[PDB]
């Protein structure tokens, strides 16, 4: 046998929106990341946290440092900008649908730059706020991002959805849609 | 077996001297944004037995700088990055710790996930189904759901009456739900006789067997 892995550390600091992230990946999945503000560690699966732990502020330091680096890299370019990179969305069932049992729509939001958006999930034409959930900004091979978001639902033939993503790339909010296909 | 992951440090980049011109940016009068992104990526070729470290630099859209464990130091990909790569490259006392973090960022992190991560399997949920209502209009695709597996290593193959049908397939290809598991829709496009029977065979690490569904 041969095991082939991926682990990467990936770490980032924004302007103007002075935010900042820094998680860990697996072979693409997340395993954590640690929230900036309340500076801990956050697994994505809760059954991750009796098997290992992580010093947040170790991700903090590493943030401090990013930041101040960003600073150089502006002048070192004459704060010289490059082009917003707006997503391209894709909405779709976690597993496949049956009435009546329980599910959770996705929402793939990907290759964009920079890692910032504003996602809604809306159910029959209004916001949905409970049962929603989503990934910080997940990495690609490249230097774009990718983002997950989530909804829980219980298949019907009466509920209409969609995903509404904004990003300083796109003219226009892109709208996609999510209905029971039999 | 819950060690504490080790994470690698970011170095401090030094300014004050230099400045580049015509960074050839896309620009495109929308709102400006500055992005400070590395990546430092751990490549297992089999466990801890061999390893890279691959440390990359970028800013905004650009990769400018990385640290490739094969070549041992600093290396400028555009010239946004080179003042970095002659400070760091200098400091012996850095280019110490970066070469030793394959083994203890790399290695030590692996050999904590290898408790759970790297064993991690999810056995998939296989069905077979007919695609769209009753009105044929020139084909009729089967469907072979897999669904909430892990890990993505699958191999999902049709048969007719024993024969594993090549053309006609239609997949959708691995699909990454993010939250570790994956899911794939392998369809087959036929035309049936009569006594002709179908095989959905499914192959995956989590399995002692291969799975099959008939229609
Ligand atoms: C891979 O590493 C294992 C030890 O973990 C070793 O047994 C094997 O020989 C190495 N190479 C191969 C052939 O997979
Ligand atoms: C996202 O929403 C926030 C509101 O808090 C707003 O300030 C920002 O402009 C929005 N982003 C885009 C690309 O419009
Ligand atoms: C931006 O950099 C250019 C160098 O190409 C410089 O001439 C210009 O003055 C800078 N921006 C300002 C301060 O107008």
């Amino acid at each position: 046998i041969k095991e082939e892995h991926t682990i990467i550390q990936a770490e980032f600091y924004l302007l103007p929106d002075k935010r900042g992230e820094f998680m860990f990946d697996f072979d693409g999945d997340e395993i954590f990341h640690v929230d900036i503000e309340k500076s801990e560690t956050i697994w994505r699966l809760e059954e991750f946290a009796k098997f290992a732990s992580f010093e947040a502020q170790g991700a903090l330091a590493n943030i401090a440092v990013d930041k101040a680096n960003l600073d150089v890299m502006k002048e070192r370019s004459n704060n010289t900008p490059d082009a917003n990179v707006a997503p391209e969305v894709t909405v779709l069932s976690r597993s496949p649908v049956n009435l009546g049992e329980p599910n959770i729509l996705i929402c793939f939001i990907d290759k964009f730059s920079p890692p910032v958006v504003n996602v809604t999930w809306l159910r029959n034409g209004r916001p949905v706020t409970e049962g929603v959930s989503e990934t910080v900004f997940l990495p690609r091979d490249d230097h774009l991002f990718r983002k997950f978001h989530y909804l829980t639902f219980l298949p019907s033939t009466d509920d209409f959805y969609d995903c509404e993503v904004d990003h300083w790339g796109l003219e226009e909010p892109l709208r996609k849609t999510w209905e029971f296909e039999e | 077996a819950a060690d504490l992951i080790a994470y690698l440090k970011q170095a401090s980049a030094k300014g004050g001297g230099g400045s580049l011109v015509g960074g050839g940016s896309g620009g495109g009068g929308s709102r400006p944004w500055f992005l400070e992104y590395c990546k430092s990526e751990c490549h297992f070729y089999n466990g801890t037995q061999r390893v890279r470290l691959l440390v990359r630099y970028f800013y905004n859209l650009e990769e400018n700088l990385r640290f490739d464990s094969d070549v041992g130091e600093f290396r400028a990909v555009t010239e946004l990055g080179r003042p970095d790569a002659e400070n760091w490259n200098s400091q012996p006392e850095f280019l110490e710790q970066k070469r030793a973090e394959v083994d203890t960022v790399c290695r030590h992190n692996y050999e904590i996930f290898d408790n759970f991560l790297v064993p991690r399997r999810v056995e998939p949920t296989v069905t077979v189904y007919p695609t769209k209502t009753q009105p044929l209009e020139h084909h009729n695709l089967l469907v072979c759901s897999v669904s909430d597996f892990y890990p993505g290593n699958i191999e999902v193959r049709w048969f007719r009456n024993g024969k594993e049908e090549k053309t006609g397939i239609v997949s959708t290809g691995l699909v990454r739900n993010g939250d570790w598991t994956f899911q794939t829709l392998v369809m087959l496009e036929t035309v049936p006789q009569s006594g002709e029977v179908y095989t959905c065979q499914v192959e995956h690490p989590s399995l002692t067997d291969p799975v099959t569904v008939e229609w």
